[PDB]
RNA sequence: CUUGAGUCUCGUAGAGGGGGGUAGAAUUCCAGGUGUAGCGGUGAAAUGCGUAGAGAUCUGGAGGAAUACCGGUGGCGAAGGCGGCCCCCUGGACGAAGACUGACGCUCAGGUGCGAAAGCGUGGGGAGCAAACAGGAUUAGAUACCCUGGUAGUCCACGCCGUAAACGAUGUCGACUUGGAGGUUGUGCCCUUGAGGCGUGGCUUCCGGAGCUAACGCGUUAAGUCGACCGCCUGGGGAGUACGGCCGCAAGGUUAAAACUCAAAUGAAUUGACGGGGGCCCGCACAAGCGGUGGAGCAUGUGGUUUAAUUCGAUGCAACGCGA
């Protein structure tokens, strides 16, 4: 996640970071992991995704 | 609640007509006595109005210029937390809490009489000095020292 | 001192804590300043403008080394993880790059259990 | 005899299995550089690590474990279960044209083999995480949850243990019975100009008809309609316990009672109530303000205590200047 943007102007272009690393994947390493968790509670996602 | 009150319309100031200067006397009245009040607010707003050597209102406008908060800290019960967090205060309100305060710390100011107090309070607020700006600082050092939350 | 005019300045957003550090292109530190080194302990320290006095704080001790342009490393989640950038350039700072180095393990170590309430 | 089952040819997909390599991201540890008063942690804290220089930051090195993204309503396997990439050894499944054997089939007590995690033995390995254990905090207490550490173990080879909500809580094989939407993989055909359109097999999601069901629900992947074989149930507690057998290094597994005792135990659905469950609302409920009480003297009621008697009744809000 680079952000070098030539040409002075002051806009962060931050939200490179917010679509990819960052949170979402920080906070999910974060605490504990799963191990069994994720094939539920993730896989649970879908019985709501279908609408 | 539900409701939406509003601003009750005061009668305007009697020796003037400023409705600033009316709810003034109000804050200052006491167990109705409207009459008692009006011989104390213009005894000490001639007192300091002559020092002063402006008109009233000008002395007045002055003294609460200083005693006057911009921010304060209102009370949020969110997560468990009572987390204090400041805000910027209405217009109206600025006027008010000043007078609030002006009154509050002159009626307790040990002087000799009323009037005496209400007037040396009114000076001493003009330029940072008596009690009533003391307040304005602690509630705008709250503020800020809560910034994080603001 | 040594006038370097351009270094880094690594940003440590931790969940509690918030220190920035300035130094040349190297590595080498010129100099750092932390949020809850600040004042405000705790509670407060953990907070997006804690980060920003001490971002400030810093450059009031590298400025003295001639910097004048530099560019920005960020790492970890929290508040001051934006926040010190702003302060840090609003400062007087030609900014230039801002990356997040933040370390994302393709899958290695078992991060600990804890927080269970 | 050929449609069941199998064989051959040619492809197809796959985290299927065994062995051996290898890459990158990160953590930790060691050494050195820069730099200086904090860092770490929480609800706060504190234990802890820091001037013997931590933390941050950079460079060099060591080592173990796990493979972000892809990745999914996904795929493979008998089940357990199996994710980086590469090589070698290997098993299954599916389609397609066809060619071949000619009922060689289905099921299966006993038996044999496979079996998550934890556990056990030998010898290795040990970064991170973490039973035990030790501190710190919390609390009335806190042999916990939280914080700082941390051994077994988690990893490896070989052997043992055979259990789990080993679950779809649904045995295997086969034939039938309206539909809809979708995923995945093979295939025939058609200006595929381009994707595409007409289909046709395997595996798999969600909805749902008939019918089945106590209901919830299941519903061509049935819990519908039928056939072949198997395992199992016969009230709750006592108890998957005791005894005995067998097995096991052990921990324990497996087989499996009775005495006694109860009139229930139980499934689903229903209404309501409650939730330190969720959504949307009202009220001086809060918030915004003004004035009070709680301290003082006294009035008064109550409890208490006392009294020969201190007459009886009212006692959360809804009793206590209340019946009076
Ligand atoms: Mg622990
Ligand atoms: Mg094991
Ligand atoms: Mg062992
Ligand atoms: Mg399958
Ligand atoms: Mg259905
Ligand atoms: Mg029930
Ligand atoms: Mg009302
Ligand atoms: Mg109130
Ligand atoms: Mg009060």
């Amino acid at each position: 996640i680079k952000v070098r943007e030539n040409e002075p102007f002051d806009v962060a272009l931050r939200r490179f970071k917010r679509s990819c690393e960052k949170a979402g994947v920080l906070a999910e390493v974060r605490r504990r992991e799963f191990y069994e968790k994720p094939t539920t509670e993730r896989k649970r996602a879908k019985a709501s995704a279908v609408k | 609640r539900r409701r939406v009150i509003g601003q009750r319309k005061i009668l305007p100031d009697p020796k003037f007509g400023s409705e600033l200067l009316a709810k003034f006397v109000n804050i200052l009245m006491v167990d109705g006595k409207k009459s008692t009040a009006e011989s104390i607010v213009y005894s000490a707003l001639e007192t300091l109005a002559q020092r002063s050597g402006k008109s009233e209102l000008e002395a007045f406008e002055v003294a609460l210029e200083n005693v006057r908060p911009t921010v304060e800290v209102k009370s949020r019960r969110v997560g468990g937390s009572t987390y204090q967090v400041p805000v910027e205060v209405r217009p109206v309100r600025r006027n008010a809490l000043a007078m609030r305060w002006i009154v509050e710390a002159a009626r307790k100011r040990g002087d000799k009489s009323m009037a005496l107090r209400l007037a040396n309070e009114l000076s001493d607020a003009a330029e940072n000095k008596g009690t009533a700006v003391k307040k304005r600082e602690d509630v705008h050092r709250m503020a800020e020292a809560n910034k994080a939350f603001a | 001192r040594k006038q370097v005019s351009d270094g880094v300045a690594h940003i440590h957003a931790s969940f509690n804590n918030t220190i920035v550090t300035i130094t040349d292109r190297q590595g080498n530190a010129l100099g750092w300043a932390t949020a809850g080194g600040s004042g405000f302990r705790g509670s407060r320290k953990s907070t997006p403008f804690a980060a920003q006095v001490a971002a400030e704080r810093c450059a009031d001790a590298v400025k003295e080394y001639g910097i004048k342009n530099l560019e920005v490393m960020v790492k970890g989640p929290g508040p001051g993880r934006e926040s010190t950038i702003r302060a840090l350039n609003a400062a007087g700072f030609r900014i230039t790059n801002i990356t997040d180095v933040t370390p994302i393990p393709h899958n290695g170590c078992r991060p600990p259990k804890k927080r269970r309430v």
